[PDB]
């Protein structure tokens, strides 16, 4: 179902939580190994897989590398074998069941590192940087290209976004958004690249446009109407939902959603706890 | 604290 991992409200949280539309209701499973904020969330064969995050607490504030595995009906974490470097505000794409790891920080590091994990394996390695030092990054699959969409280089925000090609292990530049957007909620609908709010270094946005791939361009669609960065993204139904997030002063239980074919947003729930910085995913 | 999370 729609699930949400990690988050942050006032601390790190440990927080697993489902929430179907179809029932309108939510199931709450095993708790985060270790609590995690700043995470991204990712199916593969099923298993629901935690990448990256830090533990922000009242007695540290530890950027993880770590990468956990949980499995639905043997409702267990365990422990996949840690990345290259911890990535704090992480983004995460799966091509081929395989699970690439995008940017974050670690403390003043702003990442252009890559890795790939490989879940039949349980193991990580390096491939090629990506152009762009990427924070709260978002991260798409489309056509089995990956794509690294906004961020934080540690001085500007980022309109642009560039294109991994994974069989030449190289990163191209492609048109840049028309906002700029750190911590927006990327995704891909219908077959346009999704980003949704986000922060543009001066106020949460509310605004949302889609990439075109076969004519290399971005549009704006109807916005939400409640700004926020931070926030977990997901498609179900075929229907946009938007999990929490920041908005400058509170941290939105609001879950939105967004109908494509009438090109409305309309709020499906309020989240248990409001929250930003989780990691969504679906299995 | 970044002003994108809240924390």
């Amino acid at each position: 179902l729609i699930y949400t991992a990690g988050g942050y409200f006032r601390q790190s949280l440990s927080y697993l939580e489902a929430y179907n539309p179809s029932d309108g209701t939510w199931l709450r499973l095993a708790d985060l190994q270790v609590p995690r904020s700043g995470l991204a969330g990712c199916v593969v064969g099923g298993l629901l897989y935690a990448v990256g995050g830090r533990n922000n607490s009242p007695d540290g504030n530890t950027d993880s590398s770590a990468l956990d595995c949980y499995n639905p009906m043997t409702n267990q974490w365990s422990p996949c074998a840690p990345m290259s470097v911890p990535r704090n505000r992480i983004g995460v794409g799966v091509i081929d069941g395989h699970i690439y790891a995008v940017g974050g920080s670690h403390g003043c590091i702003h990442h252009n590192s890559v890795e790939r994990y490989e879940p039949e394996r349980d193991e990580w390695h390096l491939v090629a940087p990506m152009l762009t030092r990427r924070i709260g990054v978002g991260v798409a699959v489309l056509n089995r290209l990956l794509y690294a969409v906004g961020g934080f280089d540690g001085t500007n925000r980022l309109n642009s976004a560039e294109c991994y090609y994974p069989e030449r292990n190289e990163w191209r530049m492609i048109t840049a958004m028309n906002t700029i957007r750190s911590g927006a909620g990327v995704c891909v609908l219908h077959n346009c690249i999704y980003a949704a709010g986000g922060y543009d270094g001066q106020d949460q946005l509310n605004s949302v446009e889609r990439y075109d791939v076969e004519t290399e361009t971005w549009t704006f669609v109807a916005p939400m109407k409640h700004r926020r960065s931070a926030l977990g993204i997901t498609v179900h139904q075929g229907r946009i939902y938007v999990l929490g997030g920041y908005d400058g002063h509170t941290f939105l239980d609001s879950v939105e959603c967004y109908d494509p074919d009438t090109d409305t947003w309309s709020e499906v729930t309020r989240m248990t706890s409001g929250r930003s910085g989780v990691g969504v995913a679906v299995t | 604290x970044d002003p994108e999370t809240g924390e």
